[PDB]
């Protein structure tokens, strides 16, 4: 049983908002990773990566249920 | 100069559109009603005519037409010597009084 | 923080109303996922007739839980199956023993938790549909669940509902989407029963306002027509 | 108003009623010290003190 | 302060009708929408201005709030 | 002129004006009441607990 | 002269029926 | 024979009320608001008894009545909305009033306007204590803060933080003082709109002019009647469109869970209608300085009659001073919107501009363009 | 009136309500006898009219 | 607090706890018992004197 929210989703995480959310998101990722320990946590570009995402899907979803 | 700034304020001000002399939108103090009783029965009649038509006319919203309204160089201070009297009246009395 | 989107509810519309199939749906996904460990006392199966279930189901539903109450003739607290009086059943006999059950945070009331929460149904959605994967650099202690739609960006509960989680009476899929869906719309249902009263209550008056003002107003402005229309004139001597 | 109030006449009404105005300040003061029992004033107060 | 000594008034004339011989609403559109917006253009000028300035105050304070809540390369 | 006969049969005197509002009152409330309701379960047919329980 | 004076036209405010001159206003004033 | 109307003594008082009253003819809408103030308070008062007649004062069921209420009380729900939706719809008629008493110089009518401040006054008292009622989170710590700032009164101020509780904080006693004050409060707003009718009454009110209108004045029966019910219904309207269509609106839905004191909210924030004087409150550093500000903020209303130095009453014919009027009426939006918003930067600089921007105008941009105003008329 | 059931809950909130709200009437209530009692004066004991010793 | 389980209970509050309760519940008591004798002997007065003709 797959799940209509998972490929709302999918199709949803290919738009260019979602694109430079991101690679925002794989710059942080990078840079967090790289170093040792420091209180910069990529929560904040998650949010905006979020914030795309989940409108994108909001504006879809309620139609596949 | 400011006559230009006068003139611009008082084709602002509103109660030139209202067929209202300058003297018709004074408020009403203790002074104002002593002068206003003190004024002469055609002045007075003429004033209480402008003010009920004034108040007509808002009471509708309907501005006074464009040509007859009060213009800058027509507008007379009927009042203005009956309110210098009663204020100079009442400045004595109170020197008087002190 | 990231707060709810605006998904388009089929009650959102400004005289429509909740869908009582996905009412009945969601109040089956309460029984059966978070009535072990959520509350919600406020309302009680008296409610549920009228708007979800008949009677003979409202009273299937009450008996088929077991309610203590009462103190017998010896004075002993005795459990009997539910009954329509009853409220719905609390899960833990007692706050605290809630909050030492789970971490030691409390499940908050599930009665008012749409009215309580700046975005309604929306945010508990995004809520449900939010648990995420911890980022890059943010630590997680193990009894605690990362979702960006709460404040804190650490929630204390497992994830409740998921694929196949449950079994609807009707037989649509029990995917985790729609269980969240009709879940939320539950608990919409749940805070605000009046609902759809309320609209049935605004359209009425609405038509009304279409029909007391232009004739109160004309009445007014009949009433003013003579003064509106008052002519003056100056004769003096 | 401001000047009005200030004559030679006025300052005159001001000292006649002075003394009244002022007394009628400390009865004023001792009611409150009383009603409230303001016990930073009563203690000092001679036979009034016991009562604390 | 009750009707029949209020003032003293002469030579006035006065007219009008009664409200079951003429319109209640007598052209409320041909002469209505150009009343408003005579009474607009009056107004619009010393009304507006001061809310114009709370608008943009107002989008700029939301922004920089939002601003300041991002982080700040470091 | 329907308008005319109106008032001269059952508008001047304010007592059979009285019982004209007192009597349209009930037809109004009916229809009214009908009208409403009916827009009302049309704009939401379906997701009522009126429209599906027959199926329950 | 009180004789000089007229009432001011209102044919921009009278109702469709009362509004010529040569009509008794009685046949019109039920339907108003 | 004599008149009824006008001979027996109840019915006199009603004849010279408001059946043969003369009233100016241009009276525009914005006094229509002065009745509907009066309709908003029946609207109100009745409301509030059949509350009270559901209510259970005490901090065990407080939260639990109002549920019960809601839910099973039959059309319990909408006269709780009502009597929320009609309280904030009483200050927003508060507001229009006040407004218009300060734009067209109707100040000028002091026993009135001082009867009204205190009107004012005991309105806000009255919202403030109602509020606590149904014992929500956000009820109790704006009930813990507001009564908290009484704190900052030198000496006596501690004690009376511990008097108005009723002991150490906000507890049952003080929910249920505050239900029996907020019971008697209404009918004390009654007697003194009676008596803030009596002193308009006797002089009459102001057109929009500000001229005196007493060479054309009308009868208040035949004409004022109507158009104060076609106001009331206009209200209604609105009233009732927020009732029935977005319930909790302006109440923030922090309310709907139990007071719990061992969890301060995210933000603590009074009622749209409090947000502008709590934010001028907020915007002082000093705590007995932010107190006096904000007692201020609303006794300013009692200094207008005195500001006031232009020669002509109302406002019509002083476009500088409408602009000016306009910048205030911005100025106090501004106050409710930083109000809302937590204090951070940069709603703490916005804040404290526009407080003293608020004085300023009110005390001296008025008097002055006032004293230029006559200045600019030859007089 | 009585809320159903018998004297209950409900009764006696609604009789605290009106216990509440009725004194104020009665306060109003009042002061119309007092306004209905002073344009007629008083009634002495003896019953007659007393306009000559007022 | 008018609720039904605690009425009472906080009656007793009042006269045990509050500080001079208990003064102000029979205050309340007795002078209701007064006010209902004034107003027996206010009715037997108008009764009396005729003043019931207003
Ligand atoms: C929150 C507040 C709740 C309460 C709100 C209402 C309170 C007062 C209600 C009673 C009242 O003041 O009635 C008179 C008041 C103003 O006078 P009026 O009844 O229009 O009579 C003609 C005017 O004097 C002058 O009319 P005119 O020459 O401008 O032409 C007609 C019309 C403009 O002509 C149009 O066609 C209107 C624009 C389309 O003028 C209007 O003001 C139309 C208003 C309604 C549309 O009535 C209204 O404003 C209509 C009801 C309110 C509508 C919303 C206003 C904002
Ligand atoms: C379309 C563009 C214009 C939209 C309205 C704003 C405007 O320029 O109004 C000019 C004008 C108000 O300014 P004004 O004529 O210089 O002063 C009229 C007085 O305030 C006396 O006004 P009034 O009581 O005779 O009737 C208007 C009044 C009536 O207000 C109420 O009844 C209370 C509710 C509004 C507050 O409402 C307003 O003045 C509010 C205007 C903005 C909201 C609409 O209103 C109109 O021409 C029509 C208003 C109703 C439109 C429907
Ligand atoms: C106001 C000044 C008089 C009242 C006062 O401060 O104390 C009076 C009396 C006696 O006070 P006291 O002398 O015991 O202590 C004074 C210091 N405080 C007030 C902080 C406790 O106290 C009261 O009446 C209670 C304080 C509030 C009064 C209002
Ligand atoms: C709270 C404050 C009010 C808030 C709401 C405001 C809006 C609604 C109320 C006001 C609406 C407009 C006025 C309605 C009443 C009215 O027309 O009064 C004038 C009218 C008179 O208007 P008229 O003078 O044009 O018509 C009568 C004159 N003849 C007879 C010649 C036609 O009053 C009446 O008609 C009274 C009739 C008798 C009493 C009522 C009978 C019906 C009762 C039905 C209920 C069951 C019993
Ligand atoms: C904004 C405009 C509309 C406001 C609300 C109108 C409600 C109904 C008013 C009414 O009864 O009539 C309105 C209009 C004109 O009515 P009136 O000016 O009285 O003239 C009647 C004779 N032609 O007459 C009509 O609309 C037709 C009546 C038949
Ligand atoms: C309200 C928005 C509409 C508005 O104000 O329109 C302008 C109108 C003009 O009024 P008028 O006296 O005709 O102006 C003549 C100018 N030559 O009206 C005005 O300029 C006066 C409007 C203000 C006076 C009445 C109060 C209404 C509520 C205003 C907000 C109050 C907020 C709280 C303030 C304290
Ligand atoms: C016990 C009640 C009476 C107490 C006072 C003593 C008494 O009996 O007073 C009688 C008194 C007689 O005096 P008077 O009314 O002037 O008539 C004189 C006729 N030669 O007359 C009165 O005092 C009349 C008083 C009537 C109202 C009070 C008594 C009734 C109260 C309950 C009803
Ligand atoms: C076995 C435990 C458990 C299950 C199953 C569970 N929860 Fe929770 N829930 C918790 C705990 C513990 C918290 C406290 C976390 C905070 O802090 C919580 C928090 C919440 C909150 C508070 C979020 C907020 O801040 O508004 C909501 C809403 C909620 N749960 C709803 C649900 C719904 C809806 C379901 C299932 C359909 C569910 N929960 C299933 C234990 C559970
Ligand atoms: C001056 C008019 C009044 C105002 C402004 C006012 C204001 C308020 C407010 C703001 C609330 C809180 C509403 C909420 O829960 O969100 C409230 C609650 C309450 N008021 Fe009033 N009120 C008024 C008159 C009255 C009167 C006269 C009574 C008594 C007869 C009353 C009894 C209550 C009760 C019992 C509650 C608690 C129920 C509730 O909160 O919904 N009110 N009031
Ligand atoms: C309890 C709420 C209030 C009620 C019921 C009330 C009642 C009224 C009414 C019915 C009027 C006549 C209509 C009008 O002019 O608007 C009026 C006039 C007035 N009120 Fe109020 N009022 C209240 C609050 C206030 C407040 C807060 C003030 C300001 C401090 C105030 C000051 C005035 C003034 C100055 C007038 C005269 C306005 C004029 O003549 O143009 N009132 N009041
Ligand atoms: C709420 C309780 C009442 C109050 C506060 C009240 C108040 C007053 C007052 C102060 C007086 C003038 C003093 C006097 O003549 O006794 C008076 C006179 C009067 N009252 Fe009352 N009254 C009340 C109840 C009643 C009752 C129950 C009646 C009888 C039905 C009544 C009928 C009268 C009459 C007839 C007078 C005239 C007495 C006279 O002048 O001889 N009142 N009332």
């Amino acid at each position: 049983l797959v799940d209509p929210l998972t490929t709302v989703r999918e199709q949803c995480e290919q738009i260019e908002k979602c694109i430079k959310a991101r690679e925002r998101l794989e710059l942080c990722d990078q840079r967090v990773s790289s170093r040792s320990q420091t209180e910069e946590d990529c929560t904040e570009e998650l949010f905006d990566f979020l914030h795309a995402r989940d409108h994108c899907v909001a504006h879809k979803l309620f139609n596949s249920l | 100069w400011l006559e230009g700034i006068r003139k611009w304020y008082y084709n602002a001000a509103g109660f030139n559109k209202l067929g209202l002399m300058r003297d018709d939108t004074i408020y009403e103090d203790d002074d104002v009603k002593e002068a206003i009783r003190r004024l002469p029965e055609n002045l007075y009649n003429d004033r209480v005519f402008r003010i009920k038509r004034a108040l007509d006319l808002t009471m509708r919203q309907q501005i006074l037409p464009k040509e007859q309204w009060t213009k800058y160089e027509e507008d007379k201070f009927y009042l203005e010597p009956y309110l210098k009297e009663v204020i100079r009246e009442r400045k004595e009395r109170e020197e008087w009084a002190k | 923080e990231l707060h709810a989107p605006s998904y388009p509810w089929s009650h959102r519309g400004l005289l429509s109303s909740l869908d009582h199939t996905s009412i009945r749906r969601g109040f089956q996904v309460y029984k059966q996922v978070c009535s072990s460990c959520h509350s919600m006392d406020y309302v009680a199966y008296r409610h549920l007739v009228g708007v979800c279930y008949t009677e003979e189901e409202a009273k299937a539903l009450a008996e088929e839980v077991e309610v203590q109450d009462g103190p017998n003739e010896d004075g002993e607290m005795f459990m009997r199956p539910g009954k329509l009086s009853d409220y719905f059943p609390k899960p833990y006999p007692n706050p605290e023993a809630a909050r030492a059950a789970n971490n030691g945070a409390l499940p908050p009331d599930l009665s008012y938790i749409v009215r309580a929460r700046h975005g309604g149904e929306d945010y508990v959605f995004s809520l449900l549909t939010g648990y995420c994967e911890p980022p890059t650099g943010v630590s997680l202690r193990e009894g605690l669940y990362f979702n960006p739609y709460f404040p804190g960006q650490a929630i204390a509960m497992a994830p409740p509902i998921y694929n196949e989680v449950l079994e609807f009476d009707d037989g649509t899929p029990a995917t985790m989407s729609q269980v969240a869906k009709d879940v939320c719309t539950f608990l919409r249902w749940a805070s605000e029963p009046e609902h759809d009263h309320r609209k049935r209550m605004g359209l009425k008056m609405l038509m009304m306002m279409g029909l007391l003002l232009p004739l109160v107003y004309a009445m007014k402005r009949h009433k003013w027509s003579v003064l509106k229309s008052r002519k003056l004139a100056y004769r003096p001597p | 108003m401001l000047s009005r109030f200030l004559g030679p006449r006025y300052r005159e009404l001001a000292r006649n009623w002075i003394p009244t105005a002022s007394m009628w300040g400390a009865v004023g003061a001792v009611g409150l010290v009383w009603a409230t029992d303001w016990r930073l004033i009563l203690d000092w107060v001679p036979y009034i003190n016991g009562k604390f | 302060r009750e009707f029949g000594h209020l003032t003293r008034m002469r030579h006035v004339i006065t007219y009008s009708l009664s409200p079951f011989e003429q319109r209640a609403f007598p052209h409320y559109f041909t002469k209505g929408i150009p009343n408003v917006l005579r009474r607009t253009r009056a107004c619009i000028l010393r009304v507006a201005p001061p809310f114009v300035v709370f608008y943009l105050v107002y989008t700029w304070g939301t922004q920089e709030f939002e601003k300041s809540k991002r982080k700040n390369p470091a | 002129t329907l308008t005319a006969r109106l008032y001269s049969l059952l508008f001047r005197r304010t007592s059979t004006f009285a019982l004209t509002i007192a009597v349209g009152a009930l037809f109004f409330e009916r229809a009214f009441d009908q009208g409403a309701d009916a827009i009302y379960e049309h704009i939401n047919q379906g997701k009522l607990w009126k429209h599906i329980k027959h199926k329950y | 002269s009180h004789t000089d004076i007229r009432v001011p036209d209102f044919s921009d405010y009278r109702r469709a029926e009362v509004l010529d001159s040569t009509k008794s206003s009685k046949e019109s004033s039920d339907a108003r | 024979m004599t008149n009824i109307r006008k001979s027996h003594p109840l019915m006199k008082i009603i004849n010279n009320a408001f059946i043969d009253l003369p009233a100016p003819s241009n009276i525009s809408s914005w006094w229509n608001f002065g009745s509907l103030l009066g309709i908003c308070l029946i609207l109100q008062i009745l409301t509030g008894l059949f509350l009270a007649m559901h209510y259970t004062s005490d901090t065990t069921t407080a939260f639990s009545s109002v549920t019960h209420i809601c839910r099973d009380v039959n059309y319990g729900w909408v006269i709780r909305y009502l009597h929320a939706n009609g309280a904030s719809m009483f200050f927003i008629c508060l507001f229009i009033h006040v407004g218009r008493g300060l734009y067209y110089g109707s100040y000028m009518f002091l026993e009135t306007w001082n009867i009204g401040v205190v009107l004012l006054f005991t309105v806000m008292a009255t919202a403030f204590m109602g509020y606590v009622l149904p014992w929500g989170q956000m009820s109790f710590w704006g009930a813990t803060v507001i009564t908290n700032l009484l704190s900052a009164i030198p000496y006596i101020g501690t004690d009376l933080v511990e008097w108005i509780w009723g002991g150490f904080s906000v507890d049952k006693a003080t929910l249920t003082r505050f239900f029996a004050f907020h019971f008697i409060l209404p009918f004390i707003i009654t007697a003194l709109a009676a008596v803030h009718l009596l002193f308009l009454h006797e002089t009459g009110s102001n057109n929009p002019t500000g001229i005196s209108s007493d060479m054309d004045k009308i009868p208040f029966h035949p004409y004022y009647t109507i158009k104060d019910i076609l106001g009331a219904l206009f209200m209604m309207l609105i009233l009732l469109i927020l009732v029935l269509f977005s319930p909790d609106l302006l109440g923030d839905p922090d309310n709907y869970t139990p007071a719990n004191p061992l969890n301060t909210p995210p933000h603590i924030k009074p009622e749209w209608y409090f947000l502008f004087a709590y934010a001028i409150l907020r915007s002082i550093p000093n705590k007995l300085g932010g107190v006096l500000a904000l007692v201020a903020s609303i006794l300013i209303l009692i200094l207008m009659p005195m500001l006031h130095t232009s020669k002509q009453r109302s406002m019509m014919f002083r476009p500088l001073s409408q602009c000016l009027f306009w910048m205030l009426v911005a100025d106090l939006i501004t106050l409710t919107w930083i109000g809302g918003q937590p204090v951070e930067h940069p709603f703490i600089i916005i804040g404290q501009l526009a407080s003293i921007l608020y004085f300023l105008i009110i005390l001296v941009l008025m008097p002055i363009t006032s004293i230029i105003e006559n200045n600019l008329l030859k007089w």
